[PDB]
C-alpha cells in the first residue's frame, strides 16, 4: 500500500541521528534504524534503533502529512549519498536503484547521472560547488584565475576539497589541471578543512555550497566566509530521489513547491541552517 | 518543429529589429564570442533575438536535435490563472497549455499553481525576489515601514500577472501590500523600471536575475541587495511530454560542465 521504506543518510544540520533514549524516539527525532556490521569479516549483522532529526527530516515529516503516507526510515550502511562503482550504485542513490527503498531524503545532490537512473523531485535547498576562505580573501568562484593557474601567482593559492565526491569528479572532468595542482592539498574532511583555513594552512576549500555556508554561519568568531551566491559553480540543489517513474513524485514536488512559496520553507532553514554569522 | 515562446525580459532575451533585408546583424562579445541571434516573430513582424535563453535554447536544440520558430508571447504576459465558471492561464503558460506553443523558453517562474498545470524542468537558474529603487531613496527592505503599512506617499508595484502577483496574492499576510500593488501593477518589467528612473514609481518588486543585472548597467539604479524570497526559472513543456526527461537531464549536464557559467558571464555579469 501507502506505506514506504525510506532511506536517509547522516549529515547535520540535514539530518542528525542520536541514541535512542535508555529510557522510543524522544521528541523532534523519527525513529530510523541502522544495520551494524558485527565485525568487518562477514555480513552478519543487527537492525539498531537509532532516531534521526534536522533539516531533512523535517522535510520528510512535512511530506508524511502532506502527501499522506507512512514510512520506515533507515540509514544507509553502505557508501554515502551515492557513487557508481563499476556501474554499480551505492549509497541512498543505491538503495533506490535496487529498490530496496522507494525514496531517499537528506543532503543528496541532483546531478545529471543519478537523474539517468532515478527520479528527483524539485530542489528544497539550492547547493553547488562553493569556495571558502578566511575573511580578506578575494576570490571569486571555482573559475577563478587564481584556481585554474595557481602558479600564475606568487605565492600560489593552497586549496583543495575532500577527495571521492561530487566536487573532486566535477573539478577533474572540467579544470584538469586545477585537479592536478590540488592534489596536494587534499582534505581528509570537513572539520578538517575549516582548522586548517582557520590555522593558516589553507588558503581556500572547495565544497558542497549548502554545507559551507552552514558553516560559515555557525563559525566562531565568524572568521570564515563563504563566496556570494551568484558565484556558486554548477548551480543545483538537495532534492527528494525516487524510483524511476514513481507514482509519489507529483505530489512530492507539489507538495515541496507549496513549502517554499507559504513560507514554511524558509521556516525550516531559520530552525536549522541560519547562524550567527551574517 | 517545436514552437517555442518567449517574453522581451533582459538580459535573458533581448528584442531588436530586423535589417532591411529580414536578417539579423552580426555581433561578437567583447571577449571575442559570435552574439547568436533567432528570428522571433512578435506583436507580427520577425525580429531579432538573442540573450540568455536564446543561447540555452540552441544549445538545447543541437543538443536534442530539433528545429524551432520562436515567437513572442501573444498578450506580453508571464501567466497567471484567471477566471471567466470556468478558469483559464493567460501569458505564455495560455499559450502553451493550448496549442500555440510547444515549450516555454525563458525566465519562467517555478511554483506550484504552474506546476500542477504544466511540466517543468529542473531549474536552469537559482534565483530570487528583490527591490529596486532609484539612487537617493533608501528602503529597509521588505519590512520598511513605507511598504508594510503603504500609502500615496510612496509607490510600489510589481509586474502584471507574473509570478511575483501570484506570490503576494496566494499570502494571507501580504493582503495589505498587494492591495497598494494591484492598484499600480506595470504589463511589463520594462515600463516599472523605466517609470522608477522617471520617479513616477518608487519601488519594483521584481526578479533579482533582472533587477541586479539592470543595476550593474543603469548606475541611475539600484536594489536592496536582500532576497527575501528564492524561486529558479524553469523549461515549460505540456503535460506529456516527450521532451521533459532530455530537456531536463540537459539542464543539469549544462550547469555540471560549465555551460551555464558561460552563460551568466556572458549576460547576467
Ligand atoms: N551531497 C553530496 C554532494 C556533496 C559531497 C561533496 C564531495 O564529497 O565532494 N560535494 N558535494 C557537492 C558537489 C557538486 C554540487 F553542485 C553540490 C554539492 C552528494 O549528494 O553526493
Amino acid at each position: 500500500d501507502n506505506h514506504l521504506s525510506i532511506v536517509t543518510l547522516e549529515e547535520a544540520p540535514f539530518v542528525i541521528v542520536e541514541d535512542i533514549d535508555p529510557l522510543t524516539c524522544v521528541r523532534n527525532t523519527v525513529p530510523c534504524r541502522k544495520f551494524v556490521k558485527i565485525n568487518n569479516s562477514t555480513n552478519e549483522g543487527m537492525n539498531v534503533k537509532k532516531c534521526c532529526k534536522g533539516f531533512c527530516i523535517d522535510i520528510l515529516k512535512k511530506l508524511s502529512r502532506t502527501v499522506k503516507f507512512t514510512y520506515d526510515l533507515y540509514l544507509v550502511t553502505n557508501g554515502k549519498h551515492g557513487k557508481k562503482v563499476n556501474n554499480v550504485w551505492n549509497g541512498m542513490i543505491g538503495e533506490v536503484v535496487y529498490q530496496r527503498a522507494v525514496m531517499a531524503v537528506g543532503s543528496l545532490t541532483i546531478n545529471e547521472e543519478r537523474s539517468e537512473v532515478v527520479d528527483f523531485s524539485v530542489p528544497f535547498v539550492e547547493t553547488g560547488i562553493s569556495v571558502m576562505v578566511s575573511r580578506g580573501t578575494q576570490v571569486t568562484g571555482l573559475s577563478d584565475k587564481k584556481f585554474q593557474r595557481p602558479h600564475d601567482y606568487s605565492p600560489p593559492f593552497r586549496f583543495g576539497t575532500v577527495p571521492n565526491g561530487s566536487t573532486e569528479r566535477n573539478i577533474r572532468n572540467n579544470y584538469p589541471y586545477m585537479h592536478q595542482y590540488m592534489t596536494r592539498f587534499n582534505q581528509r574532511g570537513v572539520e578538517d578543512a575549516l582548522v586548517s583555513l582557520k590555522t593558516g594552512k589553507l588558503d581556500a576549500f572547495i565544497y558542497d555550497a549548502a554545507v559551507l555556508n552552514y558553516k560559515a554561519g555557525r563559525d566562531e568568531g565568524c572568521k570564515l566566509v563563504t563566496i556570494g551566491s551568484g558565484y556558486i559553480f554548477a548551480t543545483t540543489g538537495y532534492g527528494i530521489a525516487l524510483q524511476k517513474g514513481s507514482p509519489w513524485k507529483r505530489q512530492i514536488d507539489l507538495a515541496l513547491l507549496q513549502f517554499v512559496g507559504d513560507g514554511e520553507m524558509e521556516e525550516l532553514e531559520t530552525l536549522w541552517l541560519t547562524g550567527i554569522c551574517h | 518543429r517545436l514552437k517555442i515562446v518567449t517574453i522581451h525580459q533582459e538580459p535573458f532575451v533581448y528584442v531588436k529589429p530586423t535589417m532591411s533585408d529580414g536578417t539579423c546583424k552580426e555581433e561578437f562579445t567583447v571577449n571575442g564570442d559570435p552574439v547568436k541571434k533567432v528570428i522571433c516573430t512578435g506583436p507580427t513582424v520577425p525580429q531579432c533575438c538573442y540573450g540568455f535563453c536564446i543561447d540555452l535554447l540552441i544549445k538545447l536544440a543541437r543538443t536534442m536535435n530539433f528545429t524551432y520558430e520562436v515567437h513572442l508571447v501573444a498578450d506580453g504576459k508571464f501567466g497567471t490563472q484567471e477566471r471567466v465558471n470556468k478558469k483559464e492561464w493567460n501569458g505564455m503558460m495560455g499559450e502553451l497549455l493550448s496549442g500555440q506553443a510547444d515549450m516555454i523558453v525563458a525566465p519562467l517562474t517555478i511554483n506550484n499553481e504552474r506546476a500542477q498545470y504544466i511540466e517543468f524542468s529542473k531549474p536552469f537558474k537559482y534565483q530570487g525576489l528583490t527591490i529596486l529603487v532609484k539612487k537617493g531613496t533608501r528602503i529597509t527592505g521588505i519590512n520598511d515601514p513605507r511598504l508594510r503599512n503603504p500609502s500615496d506617499k510612496f509607490i510600489y508595484a510589481t509586474v502584471k500577472q507574473s509570478s511575483v502577483d501570484i506570490y503576494f496574492r496566494r499570502q494571507v499576510e501580504l493582503s495589505t501590500m498587494y492591495r497598494h500593488m494591484e492598484k499600480h501593477n506595470y504589463e511589463s518589467a520594462a515600463e516599472a523600471i523605466q517609470a522608477v528612473r522617471d520617479n513616477k514609481l518608487h519601488a519594483f518588486i521584481w526578479d533579482s536575475a533582472v533587477l541586479e543585472f539592470e543595476a550593474s548597467q543603469k548606475c541611475d539604479l539600484v536594489t536592496t541587495g536582500e532576497l527575501f524570497f528564492r524561486s529558479g526559472f524553469g523549461i515549460g513543456m505540456r503535460k506529456d511530454s516527450p521532451w521533459k526527461q532530455n530537456v531536463s537531464l540537459s539542464i543539469l549536464k549544462s550547469h555540471e560542465n560549465g555551460f551555464m557559467e558561460d552563460l551568466d558571464k556572458t549576460w547576467v555579469r
